[PDB]
RNA sequence: UUAGGGAUAUGUGGCGUCAAAACUUAUGGGCUCAUUCUCGAUACGUGAAAAGGGUGUUGGUGGAUAGACAGUCCGAAUCCACCGGCCCCGAAAAUGGAUGACGCU
RNA sequence: GGCCAGAACCAGCCCUACUGCAUUAUCCUGUCGGGGAUCAAAAUCCGGCGGGCAACGAAGUGCAAGAAUGGGUCUUGG
RNA sequence: AUCGAAUCGCCACCUACAAGACUGGAGCUUGCUCCCUCGAAGGCGCCAAGUAUAUUCAUGAUCACAAGACA
């Protein structure tokens, strides 16, 4: 395997033409840690502290013909603890 | 019996390709696997053979020749008036429906929203009517069959006692 | 299995409501044993949490006697040395067909038990599985699609019977009292189905009409 | 005209001024909005959505964050050239249900004139209703396959 | 499915030299995937029956002749193909078809399944589309029948490919998995 | 055929799961049923099989006979020889075991 | 701020959408004859003669050079 | 009670059954004709308890785990 690339199957999404039209939009895979670290808004919103993480990545082009998609995160790669685990798929970039 | 055979004449839907959801007449029929397929009315359907894997075969079959020709087969597709019957019917009508969910908007989406939302309102208001006037939920059989036994046990006067002294506290 | 202590008093102090994952029921009857073990493998290591029922019906392409012998042909794998630490040949239906789906897993690693755990397999519907919500079907697995008519097939059920199990007299008396109990509970409850289609149609002339066009736009009125 | 200028932008048509839109992202996800304007210098848009049916008030928000309906208000009764760059710059901070009193009439004069463009409209109560609608992404649902 | 296989009409000679000044023009008829092999087969055609290399040939014209209508028809196919156990056999097969082309691929597919042969030791003969009363197989005339009818039984429907799901509800069609 | 790294395409080989790819593709045609080394899916790898045989099935090539063959007359096709494809018999060894496994019709 | 993100634009590069030119005849189409089958027919098929563009997105036939004057670049620099 | 978590569709209308060489029901002519509920939707849920006359939302300041979740 390389881990740079992740692939992603996105529910009623099963057609190559379908994960085209998801090719650029935001990824985000989330989690907990073990203790409460820094966030977005630390200090603007402490409603946010938690030990929920999320790390962000985008669709970079379609894999296969059945709607898998390839994924790369923003510098790092995703753990392999993710592995079968529920990946975020948002609607944005939007170009419609 | 029933089902629809294959045979000259027989009004057939296509089930997947380019030409989905649309009607053709068998007009000839090849073999065992293919037939030939032809529709006037319909600019896309032309003579053109089809696999019968991808047809479905209708509830009508106009009357003609097999490899008519194509003002036989508009004649007889004209006087037998399939094409009405089955625009009549509730399968070609869920097939335009399907197809104007396809083609349809946001506020379209909103829309239809908006009217199941009504009609569930609605229909729950009708149920309500007709429970009351009649327990058929779970909640209105189990009503009327303790409140027989509730009326019989409260009916004695040490109950009726507490109640009215407990109500009064209240 | 049974909740500890410690688990309830914290559910206890916590006061959360009953919690129920989200899990796929699915009725193996008339399935075709390989086909509906790929899927569910897949399934299982896509994160799924699957339970199937009725593995006693699923169907291998062939005639009875010689799945039997390949059945048999599998239970002469031993370790001869000490056949305790050898192959366990599990005769229960639900049992083989975990075996079928084990045998498409990754088994000797985390991610690959993790999604074997992920499995719960019944012979029959069981109590405990027959009130939490519509059953599905493999459409791709399915017998009636997957083999032509004409060829035999054996029921999973009659050949582990002769191979071994135990509990087929059992599973066929427990599923004869399951459906008798719930066509008893269908039965009832029509009056209840038939009140609420009579709403919805009273209701299709209650509700304005603009929306009763809209309905009958989109092939719902 | 030119990259320097303020007029110029590169916005997609869809993203057009009284326009209703999707908010994508932020506190008011999944809200129907009503585009106002395009700030200057290819900036971002401006949403109002009224806060009366929505609660969205005047905002910035970016295009990319927002999925541009095909159905459409005529805002051109709207004013909307009080609404400029410098209602939304704020303060420069020292060391260390509150709105100011500009922004406040802002949005009651914008929220009044919006209210009157969509009332004064075919289909004027239905896409005031749709303006109060949520929109939430479903199970079973395929909005790659939609149109908007 | 259009036929894998297009009808073209190879026509070609010897160059001309001073011992054959003005040599003798064939028309070829073949059936290849493309124009390639179709020159192919005319140079292996030429070599054999009139000891003319390619290298030493022209090929006047590689035209595609095109289908006519398409009809159902009774298409005869006399066909041959070599194997080392047998040599080479040439048989005479009848097919239902509605072009020349779709009759050659189908024959070529029935070669490939019913003897193992490949495209390379088949020669097609010839191709000609026959009258219903001069078919002779049962097989082909059943379909001559002027009121032929059957249902269509055992099929197997599958949706689509939009719509496809993995998991559906019993005897329902919403998808749980999809 | 090879400096340390990305991106995009391929080669050989594959796209039911293991295992990335047809979430088991086609709106492609035919053939095959194989009961205890369990049909087959083994290029090199012979890293397993033959002579011979089969009224299993599916093709071909010649010859014929047509109120024909069979049955006891009576209504339509029948018979003979030969050659293919796949399958089957031929086909017996020692720890439990290998189309890589599960399975697949 | 020499940190983390989003968006915008510029240059380069990488993908995609948008198509013309030749060809067709063993073809298309009327009519007469044959032949076929029918319940009668038409058709499948063969000749003669008379016209031709099968042009709907005509063909899955040969070649195409159509200035993205839509995406990606956390695959490059600004 | 540490404990902040990841998970994001509910249902006492699906949560009964069986068959795909097969009808919702008839007819005789057995593959066509005629009736019906016309044989391609489990019901809700997606911001007014219902389709209309409403009604607080901001400054959480343009994306960030939804800053919330007993539907
Ligand atoms: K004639
Ligand atoms: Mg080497
Ligand atoms: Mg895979
Ligand atoms: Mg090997
Ligand atoms: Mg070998
Ligand atoms: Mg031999
Ligand atoms: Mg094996
Ligand atoms: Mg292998
Ligand atoms: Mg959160
Ligand atoms: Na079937």
């Amino acid at each position: 395997q390389t881990k740079q690339t992740a692939l992603v199957r996105v529910e009623n999404v099963n057609t190559r033409e379908d994960a085209t039209w998801y090719v650029g939009k935001r990824v985000c895979y989330v989690y907990h840690g073990k203790k409460v670290k820094r966030c977005v808004r630390w200090s603007k919103a402490p409603a946010r502290r938690s030990t929920t993480r999320a790390l962000w990545g985008r669709v970079t082009r379609p894999h296969g013909n059945a709607g898998m998609m390839r994924v790369k995160f923003n510098g790092a790669s995703v753990p392999a603890s993710a592995i079968g685990r529920r990946i975020r798929v948002y609607l944005y970039p939007s170009q419609i | 019996v029933k089902s629809h055979y294959i045979c000259a004449g027989r009004l057939v839907r296509i089930l997947r390709g380019p030409r989905q959801d649309r009607v053709g007449v068998i007009v000839d029929i090849v073999d065992a696997n293919r037939v030939l397929v032809e529709n006037p009315e319909d600019a896309k359907m032309w003579r053109h053979v089809q696999n019968l894997k991808n047809v479905e075969p209708l509830k009508y079959c106009v009357s003609v020749s097999r490899n008519c020709s194509a003002k036989a087969l508009k004649d007889a597709l004209a006087s037998s008036k399939a094409l009405e019957k089955y625009a009549k019917t509730r399968t070609a009508a869920r097939v335009e429906a399907k197809k104007a969910c396809a083609v349809s908007t946001d506020f379209e989406r909103y829309q239809l929203r908006v009217a199941r939302r009504s009609r569930a309102h609605w229909a729950r208001k009708v149920f309500d009517e007709k429970d009351a006037k009649t327990p058929v939920s779970w909640h209105k059989v189990a009503l009327k069959k303790m409140l027989k036994k509730a009326a019989k046990m409260d009916s004695t006067e040490g109950a009726k006692r507490r109640m009215q002294k407990a109500i009064a506290a209240r | 299995a049974f909740p500890s202590r410690k688990d309830a008093f914290r559910a206890q102090r916590k006061g959360a409501k009953k919690h129920r994952p989200e899990i796929i029921v699915i009725d193996l009857k008339d399935h075709v044993l390989g086909r509906a073990a790929a899927v569910v493998a897949k399934q299982l290591l896509l994160g799924k949490k699957i339970t199937v029922v009725r593995c006693e019906q699923l169907n291998i392409a062939g005639t009875e006697i010689r799945n039997k012998i390949k059945y048999l042909q599998y239970l002469r794998k031993r370790k001869l040395t000490n056949p305790t630490k050898g192959p366990f040949h599990h005769r229960a239906p639900s049992d083989v067909f975990v075996r079928t789906v084990r045998s498409m897993l990754p088994r000797y690693t985390k991610r690959g038990m993790k999604a074997l755990n992920s499995l719960v397999a019944y012979e029959g519907i069981p109590p405990n599985v027959v009130r939490t919500g519509g059953r599905v079907v493999i459409p791709r697995a399915q017998r009636h699609v997957c083999y032509r008519s004409e060829r035999p097939y054996t029921v999973l059920g009659n050949m582990c019977k002769h191979v071994g199990w135990k509990y087929s007299d059992v599973v066929a008396n427990l599923e004869k009292a399951r459906v008798e109990k719930a066509s008893r509970h269908h039965e009832k409850q029509a009056k209840l189905r038939d009140a609420w289609k009579s709403a919805r149609k009273e209701a299709l002339a209650k509700m304005p009409k603009h929306n009763v066009e809209v309905l009958k736009k989109f092939g719902y009125a | 005209v030119s990259r320097k200028s303020p007029e110029y932008t590169t916005l997609r048509k869809s993203c057009a001024p009284g326009a209703i839109a999707i908010i994508l992202a932020g506190r008011f996800r999944g809200r129907r909005a009503v585009i106002l304007k395009q700030l200057p210098h290819n900036g971002p848009l401006v949403v109002s959505g009224p806060m009366k049916y929505n609660g969205v008030p005047i905002r910035r928000i970016d295009s990319r964050y927002v999925i541009a309906t095909s159905t459409t208000v005529d805002i051109s009764s709207v004013d909307t050239a009080p609404i400029t760059a410098e209602v939304f710059q704020r303060p420069k901070a020292e060391k260390p249900t509150l709105v100011s009193d500009a922004r406040a009439q802002l949005q009651k004069k914008i929220d009044a004139a919006l209210i009157a463009a969509i009332k004064k409209d075919a289909q004027g109560k239905e896409k005031a209703g749709y303006l109060r609608s949520v929109f939430t992404v479903k199970p079973g649902d395929a909005p790659h396959r939609w149109n908007w | 499915v259009k036929p894998h296989l297009r009808h073209y009409q190879v026509v070609g000679r010897e160059s001309p030299s001073e011992k054959n000044p003005e040599p003798t023009v064939y028309k070829f008829e073949v059936f290849a995937p493309n124009f390639v092999v179709a020159k192919s087969r005319f140079w292996r055609m030429m070599r054999v029956k009139n000891k003319v290399k390619a290298t030493h040939g022209d090929v006047l014209s590689c035209k595609v002749v095109k289908d006519a209508k398409l009809v159902a028809r009774n298409y005869l196919v006399d066909i041959a193909y070599y194997s080392q156990r047998c040599g080479y056999t040439r048989m005479v097969k009848e097919f239902r078809d509605v072009s020349k082309t779709g009759a050659v691929s189908q024959a070529y597919h029935d070669l490939a399944s019913r003897h193992r042969a490949r495209y390379h030791n088949i020669e097609v003969l010839n191709v000609k589309s026959i009258p219903d009363h001069e078919v002779k197989h049962l097989s082909i005339a059943q379909y001559h029948a002027p009121n032929l009818s059957f249902p269509l039984l055992q099929r197997r429907t599958k949706a689509t490919r939009k719509d496809r799901a993995i998991f559906v509800k019993k005897n329902t069609k919403r998808a749980v998995v999809a």
